[PDB]
C-alpha cells in the first residue's frame, strides 16, 4: 500500500489544525436531518 | 462542477488531476490513497467509443493542484504512471459497471500541507455513511454550466469546484433513467437543484467526513450522468466499498 493508511482523511490544514471548512457543516447536518 | 463553489486552499489534498501529455489537456479527476496509489474511473482510461485506450506513457497526474492551469511550483508534484489496472468486468458496452481503475505511481509522492490521502471505506463506514439523505463532496475542474445532449457541460473553471450532494434511494436513481443500474452504483443529487459533476469531473472523488473519528472517506467516484445539471435527473458514481476487495487484491499482489 505504502505509508498514507494510518494517517488517511485528516487534513493537514482543517482536521490537523482544528479548523472547518465552509460547508463541511451541510454534510453534518445531512446526518442528522437527512432521514 | 455545476453550481459548486471555489475550493479553499487544501480543502481537497487528495484529489488528482490525471493530464494528458500531448496534446495537454485535463482529461479526468482521481484520488490520492497513498503514497503510491491513485484511484480513478474506467472510462477515463479505456472507452472505445470515443477512441479512449490510454497507456501508461500517455499520462501523467497532478497532484497538490488548485488552479486548473497554473503551474503551482514547490506545492503540486507531477507523478508518472508506473502501471494502470482497470477492473477486468468493467461493463463499457452497456451502463459502466465496475467503473474502477487504479493507477500505481512510479515514484511515491511525498505528503505536504497541499498533498494527503483521503481513506477507504471499511464495511462498518460504508453501513453508517452511505444511505439515503446522507451528504458527501464532489471536487474538480469540469466544467460549470448545464448541457443537455451531453455530460461535458460548458464554462472551465479557473480554480477547483466543490458542491455537497445528497445520497438517493435506490428505487428512485432506478426510476430517474433507462440505463440498468448495478449494485457497484449510487446516484446522488436533489431533484429540480443544477448541482453536478460534470464529465471532465469524472473519476474524481465522492468523499464523506464521518462524525465518528473526523475522518474524510472516499465513498464514490464520479462516473456518470445523462447531461450535466438538469433539473430531472442525479449523477451515478462508482460503489467504492463494493469494489474494495479488488482494490485491496491489486495493492497486495
Ligand atoms: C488498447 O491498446 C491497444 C490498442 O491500440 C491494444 O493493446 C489493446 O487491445 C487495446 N484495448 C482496447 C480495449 O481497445
Amino acid at each position: 500500500f505504502g505509508s498514507g493508511e494510518a494517517d488517511c482523511g485528516l487534513r493537514p490544514l482543517f482536521e490537523k489544525k482544528s479548523l472547518e471548512d465552509k460547508t463541511e457543516r451541510e454534510l453534518l447536518e445531512s446526518y442528522i436531518d437527512g432521514r | 462542477i455545476v453550481e459548486g463553489s471555489d475550493a479553499e486552499i487544501g480543502m481537497s489534498p487528495w484529489q488528482v488531476m490525471l493530464f494528458r501529455k500531448s496534446p495537454q489537456e485535463l482529461l479526468c479527476g482521481a484520488s490520492l490513497i497513498s503514497d503510491r496509489w491513485v484511484l480513478t474511473a474506467a472510462h477515463c482510461l479505456l472507452y472505445p467509443p470515443w477512441d479512449k485506450n490510454f497507456t501508461e506513457n500517455d499520462l501523467l497526474v497532478r497532484i497538490g493542484k488548485h488552479s486548473r492551469t497554473r503551474y503551482e511550483r514547490n506545492i503540486e508534484k507531477i507523478s508518472m504512471l508506473e502501471k494502470i489496472y482497470i477492473h477486468p468486468r468493467y461493463n463499457w458496452r452497456e451502463n459502466l459497471d465496475r467503473d474502477i481503475a487504479l493507477m500505481k505511481l512510479k515514484k511515491p509522492v511525498a505528503f505536504s500541507d497541499y498533498i494527503h490521502p483521503v481513506c477507504l471505506p471499511d464495511r462498518e463506514t460504508a453501513a453508517s455513511l452511505l444511505q439515503a439523505g446522507y451528504k458527501g463532496r464532489v471536487t474538480g475542474w469540469g466544467n460549470l454550466k448545464e448541457t443537455w445532449t451531453a455530460n461535458v457541460g460548458k464554462g472551465q473553471p479557473s480554480v477547483l469546484q466543490v458542491v455537497n450532494l445528497p445520497i438517493v434511494e435506490r428505487p428512485v436513481c432506478k426510476d430517474s433513467t433507462r440505463i440498468r443500474i448495478t449494485d457497484n452504483m449510487f446516484c446522488a443529487g436533489i431533484l429540480g437543484d443544477r448541482q453536478d459533476a460534470c464529465e471532465g469531473d469524472s473519476g474524481g472523488p465522492f468523499v464523506m467526513k464521518s462524525p465518528f473519528n473526523n475522518r474524510w472517506y472516499q465513498m464514490g467516484i464520479v462516473s456518470w450522468g445523462e447531461g450535466c445539471g438538469l433539473l430531472h435527473n442525479y449523477g451515478f458514481y462508482t460503489h467504492v466499498f463494493r469494489l474494495k476487495k479488488w482494490i485491496q487484491k491489486v495493492i497486495d499482489q
